[PDB]
């Protein structure tokens, strides 16, 4: 997989590595999930989203 | 902001509003709990630099109900690049004086990676845009926090279908051609905001155009992927004495 495509699979940040090779990683405030792809918020107030409607799909 | 809608109180958590004397000035974006991105045309006017106060969680002018955080301006960083007077590069980098606590009402931002910003966000059609400027030219400010939801155009196509500064590399067009819809003066510095698999990253900054909803043109919005590692080194950087810095670009 390459970063220019579709993102690499990635749901944030891509790099590309020597070979067929790709690491996606995540902002602060996510971690990575074992899928190598989803970032998961690991704070209570990540960058980005919008509390009062990430309650109101909880 | 011309043409858009309320932004549900809370919706919009990352907006900044800049006041000088208690007055509006403009917007800006909180990126973490310290840093706000802005324009840096905002401040070629600015006499007192230590009466600059940036307000987080804000939404209804006209009332305080305690979501609100005030702070005073501790820096405002511009690149060695920009000319005041002109459009070219208009970015402001502000750290504030003491951090705001981050609630339901103030959330910062995503600063995205510049090859993410590149390669994906640029291709994003729509994206929003908000603040408490003009609802109309020459018309009165919102009181309100209004939001519009803005389409990108690529530089070439932006050029062709509009009918005077160059559109550079450091910007890019988006909104409407009709004169429905645009950000507006007192919009100036805030966030253009594109959404991408459940998060939304900072991708443009309110920056200028022919008037404010001019038929046959678009906004123009900082590109702020040329600016993601001048950003990035300022926030690792010790504060200096005296809040304008203006600091080497690229
Ligand atoms: N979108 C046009 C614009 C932006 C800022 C100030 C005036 C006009
Ligand atoms: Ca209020
Ligand atoms: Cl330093
Ligand atoms: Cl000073």
């Amino acid at each position: 997989l390459i970063c220019v495509n579709e993102n690499g699979g990635c749901e944030q940040y891509c790099s590309d590595h020597t070979g067929t090779k790709r690491s996606c990683r995540c902002h602060e405030g996510y971690s990575l999930l074992a899928d190598g792809v989803s970032c998961t918020p690991t704070v209570e107030y990540p960058c980005g989203k919008i509390p009062i409607l990430e309650k109101r799909n909880a | 902001i011309v043409g858009g809608k309320v932004c549900p109180k809370g919706e919009c958590p990352w907006q900044v509003l800049l006041l000088v004397n208690g007055a509006q000035l403009c917007g800006g974006t909180l990126i973490n709990t310290i840093w706000v991105v802005s324009a840096a045309h905002c401040f070629d006017k600015i006499k007192n630099w230590r009466n600059l106060i940036a307000v987080l969680g804000e939404h209804d002018l006209s009332e305080h109900d305690g979501d609100e955080q005030s702070r005073r301006v501790a820096q405002v960083i511009i690149p060695s690049t920009y000319v005041p007077g002109t459009t070219n590069h208009d970015i402001a980098l502000l750290r504030l004086h003491q951090p705001v606590v981050l609630t339901d009402h103030v959330v910062p931002l995503c600063l995205p990676e510049r090859t993410f910003s590149e390669r994906t966000l640029a291709f994003v059609r729509f994206s929003l845009v908000s603040g408490w400027g003009q609802l109309l030219d020459r018309g009165a400010t919102a009181l309100e926090l209004m939001v519009l939801n803005v389409p990108r155009l690529m530089t070439q196509d932006c050029l062709q279908q509009s009918r005077s500064p160059n559109i550079t590399e450091y910007m890019f067009c988006a909104g409407y051609s009709d004169g429905s819809k645009d950000s507006c003066k007192g919009d100036s510095g805030g966030p253009h905001a594109t959404h991408y698999r459940g998060t939304w990253y900072l991708t443009g900054i309110v920056s200028w155009g022919q008037g404010c909803a001019t038929v046959g043109h678009f906004g123009v919005y900082t590109r702020v992927s040329q600016y993601i590692e001048w950003l990035q080194k300022l926030m690792r950087s010790e504060p200096r004495p005296g809040v304008l810095l203006r600091a080497p670009f690229p």
